[PDB]
């Protein structure tokens, strides 16, 4: 009958969210709530979810995957709400200032036009590692690799006993120019591991060269402190999950998202590279979607149970940032450009004890939904409660009704914290909490937008929170955008974008080829011969890891590039090579006319400087397989009228001072064509989708929604 | 538009930097100035009606009965008439030696006095600081700041001017 091939997951801070692709495109979804101390249980329980609906067991579908990309945020969190551990850092003696300094710039990290030149407005956060777990080294390699001074190998052993002696739980090691020569950096890290074993302590230990390579030192050690402070709390999880699927059959080695929107494999222990694998989850899904679709100019929002993750993908492509910041740190990673703010289903909402003015987050509640939920123990009223109290939730079908919400407890907890204290109705408490958020998300998505120089109204709006499809009415209001979409699967989007990711392997090294304008065709084949070996080299190693997956060089396609500059730059561009054997001269001339091409077109015409001669600096390698990508629906369309199967009763809906009553309609009993008048909202197993009076959907062949303004 | 409480932690030194940001991003709120205004007043030992403020502990006041404007202390001292310069009736320490340089710098990081000089100025009564200067040997002390109060409060505050005296 059906044979399922491909998985795609986003484990969140609310749910655990399962996509499975079969052989012909058809999928499934599945929901779960999160166990975030163990993703595992989570994981099954929605694998569970998901296949039930094709009345499958999760056994019988594991023995037939052929592939499957995790996608999370427990990680990413840890270092937004700076959660993570207390790590210490050793670097070179007489330099130990340098993290806490922020290079300067971290004072002024992602700040709006106005903000970068208003001197007032600039301010430096707490440093990831303090200066008492910070030590110094007496070592010193120069740009090249010399050792000027040598390592004082005492120094590095007093170093470890500091850090020991302070209960430092990691030590990261940052040692300048490591990367060119990391002979010292490595002889700390075996002299630092030789003390944590004498102190009998469990102290992991992180050498910068070992994790990111790359100059600039302040990016580095941030990125390099990343691993100790924030990713091993979540080292445990991708080993529990792969262990416990392999455990249940399956035969392929899981990949997850990556920060620069391409998938890596789920053993490497650069678990930096996946932090913002959940929301490029979402970002990547949408590119797919669009490009079936012909929708180039797409804005991204995200509504989860913690925050708004808000992106634009302008013509077609995602814009991928080289040395970027994030949560205000410079990092030596590629970074999807993207954008958020810390509000969602699950955010706290408080008061403050002397403005009373209500503040929503920043932390939430998570898989436990706020009080409305009797067993969850949470305390303080979430935004989750504000829903029940209005009428957005239906109490019966939390997952489908799995979960008991009651509304009375959503009542009684909002009346105490909020409404009493402030004079007010429990609905005009929660209606001004609603209204808020939906001012403060909609100022935030139009200003990103204005910000880089675009109008609303250039690009269609794909909104698919997964509790986002709550407020698209709200965000979206007046806006002005071509179309706002929620397309039927929002709940599960990133899980979406994950399955759909491409099956591909990459692979890099580095070069020092070195060419004036004029040279002979002797010297112009000697450097065509070594960036030929270098691909080849390249190619094997592409080809070798799909044989441990499984896949014979037959079935990968393979697209080889490299990377050019003009000689004395400090930057380089990606080239896509044009041919792929390069081998004779003229062929050398092909691939710096091509570089001279792209040149142009990145920067303009005039910037060429070819007299300061070529410098190729890298070559590159990727490995493509075909994979069973979610086929998007092409149903016939039908009448306007939706059918009278589809309509569930109505809930009390309190918007701008005013009960009505809002008809209720099951997602999947409408047809393509459908148009549902406000106030209405749209309930499935885990969506719902919010019409408020004034405002108008109608459904699509591909089950894509559209709100109009009406 | 800001609490009350909001503008107090700012005077204090204790405010939140949410709030911080806010007042600095957006356009100010008319209502400052008397609320702060207010807030200082509160917090001196003496009744008279406070005018403008000139430092943490120095200000243009009216004296409740003869209404007559003076520059005062946070203590209580009238220091002159609120057209002159109030330094010229307060007491003046000058750095002019490495040994007093040398008190409040590291050697090397002092200026030099023969080309530059400390000027310390402190209120008769507390001994507070109010303003230290750093010109050259000879230079005239310096009426910092002379206030057009009338047209401050009549046209940009739309108040009333406080009563006054010679
Ligand atoms: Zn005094």
């Amino acid at each position: 009958l059906r044979n399922v091939q491909v998985l795609g997951i986003d484990a969140g801070g609310t749910m655990t969210d399962t996509f499975f692709v079969d052989q012909d495109g058809d999928f499934v979804v599945g929901k779960a709530q999160s166990t975030p101390q163990n993703e595992a249980l989570g994981l099954i329980a929605s694998s569970e979810d998901g296949l039930a609906n094709w009345g499958m067991s999760l056994h019988e579908a594991l023995a037939q995957l052929q592939t499957g990309v995790y996608s999370g945020t427990a990680m990413l969190n840890r270092v937004v709400q700076r959660k993570g551990l207390k790590c210490g850092l050793i670097v070179n003696r007489g330099m130990e200032d340098f993290h806490r300094m922020g290079r300067a710039v971290q004072s002024h990290l992602g700040y709006a036009y106005e903000d970068r030149i208003h001197l007032n407005t600039h301010r430096y956060d707490p440093p990831l590692v303090p200066r008492h777990l910070t030590r110094g080294v007496v070592e010193r390699t120069d740009m090249i690799g010399t050792q000027v001074i040598p390592l004082r190998e005492d120094t590095a052993r007093d170093a470890a006993r500091d850090l020991i002696a302070a209960d430092a739980e990691g030590i990261v090691i940052s040692l300048l120019h490591s990367y060119k020569n990391p002979e010292n950096e490595r002889r700390v890290r075996d002299i630092v591991l030789e003390e944590v074993e004498k102190s009998g302590k469990k102290i992991p230990v992180f050498a910068s060269a070992d994790y990111y390579p790359v100059r600039k030192e302040t990016h580095r050690t941030n990125t390099t402190i990343l691993e100790g402070y924030a990713a091993e709390p979540s080292r445990q999880t991708l080993s529990k999950i792969s262990n416990a699927f392999k455990e249940r059959g399956t035969k392929f080695d899981f990949r997850v998202m990556a920060t620069h929107g391409g998938t890596i494999s789920w053993k490497a222990k650069e678990l930096a590279r996946t932090i913002v694998s959940g929301p490029i989850g979402g970002v990547i899904g949408a590119k797919y979607l669009g490009e079936v679709l012909g929708y180039k100019n797409i804005a991204c929002s995200d509504i989860g149970g913690t925050s708004f993750d808000v992106a634009l993908i302008t013509q077609g492509e995602m814009t991928i940032k080289n040395d970027p910041d994030m949560a205000r740190l410079v990092l030596s990673l590629p970074l999807v450009a993207m954008d958020s703010v810390g509000a969602g289903a699950g955010s706290f909402i408080r008061l403050d004890p002397y403005t009373r003015a209500i503040k929503l987050g920043p932390d939430s509640a998570g898989y436990r939904v706020g009080v409305c939920w009797k067993e969850s123990g949470i305390e303080t009223v979430t935004i989750s409660d504000c829903h029940m109290v209005l009428g957005y939730l239906n109490p019966d079908n939390f997952l489908g009704g799995a979960v008991k919400l009651d509304r009375q407890r959503s009542v009684d907890a909002i009346k105490a914290q909020i409404a009493d204290p402030l004079g007010l109705s429990v609905e005009d408490a929660a209606a001004g909490v609603i209204e808020l958020l939906d001012s403060d998300l909609r100022d935030y998505l139009r200003s990103m937008i204005s910000g880089k120089g675009y109008s609303p109204a250039s690009f269609v709006c794909f909104s698919y929170g997964g509790a986002g499809p709550v407020h698209t009415y709200g965000y979206t209001e007046g806006l002005g955008f071509e179309d706002v979409i929620v397309p039927a699967w929002a709940a599960g989007f990133s899980a979406f974008g994950c399955a759909a990711a491409d099956f591909e392997y990459r692979y890099d090294k580095s070069l020092d080829i070195n060419m004036p304008t004029e040279t002979p065709d002797t010297d112009k084949e000697k450097a065509a011969a070594t960036l030929q070996a270098a691909w080849e080299e390249l190619t094997k190693n592409v080809l070798e890891e799909f044989k441990l997956n499984g896949y014979s060089a037959d079935q990968v396609t393979l697209q080889p590039g490299y990377r050019m500059q003009y000689r004395g730059q400090l930057n380089d561009l990606e080239i896509e090579s044009p041919l792929a054997q390069a081998h004779t001269a003229a062929d050398w001339d092909q691939l710096t006319d091509a570089f001279n091409a792209t040149y142009g077109r990145v920067y303009a015409a005039s910037a060429r400087s070819p007299e300061l001669g070529y410098s190729v600096t890298g070559a590159i390698m990727r490995g493509m397989v075909p994979i069973p990508k979610p086929k998007i629906p092409k149903e016939p369309e039908e009448g306007e009228t939706p059918p009278e199967s589809a309509k569930i009763g109505t809930r009390k809906f309190y918007r701008k001072k005013r009960w009505v009553d809002a008809q209720l309609y099951h997602m999947e009993s409408l047809r393509p064509g459908n148009r549902v008048m406000g106030p209405a909202v749209i309930e499935s197993d885990a969506t719902t989708f919010v019409v408020p009076d004034g405002f108008e959907t109608w459904l699509d062949g591909h089950r894509l929604f559209h709100l109009r303004e009406v | 538009a800001y609490t009350r409480s909001k503008i107090v932690d700012l005077v204090d030194g204790k405010i939140d930097p949410d709030t911080l940001h806010q007042m600095l991003s957006t356009p100010k709120d008319p209502e400052r100035f008397v609320t702060y205004v207010e807030i200082l007043q509160e917090r001196m030992p003496w009744d008279d009606k406070i005018i403008l403020p000139l430092g943490p502990k120095l200000f243009i006041v009216q004296q409740k009965v003869s209404k007559k404007w003076t520059v005062r202390c946070e203590c209580g001292h009238d220091f002159c008439d609120w057209k002159d310069n109030w330094k010229l009736s307060a007491r003046v320490h000058v750095r002019d030696t490495p040994q007093k340089m040398e008190e409040i710098y590291p050697r090397l990081m002092a200026p030099t006095p023969s080309w530059q000089v400390i000027r310390e100025y402190f209120c008769p009564e507390c001994g507070t600081l109010h303003d230290v200067e750093a010109p050259t040997p000879w230079y005239p002390v310096i009426h910092d700041f002379s206030p057009d109060i009338e047209g401050f409060y009549q046209e940009w505050l739309g108040l009333p001017v406080p009563e006054r005296a010679d």
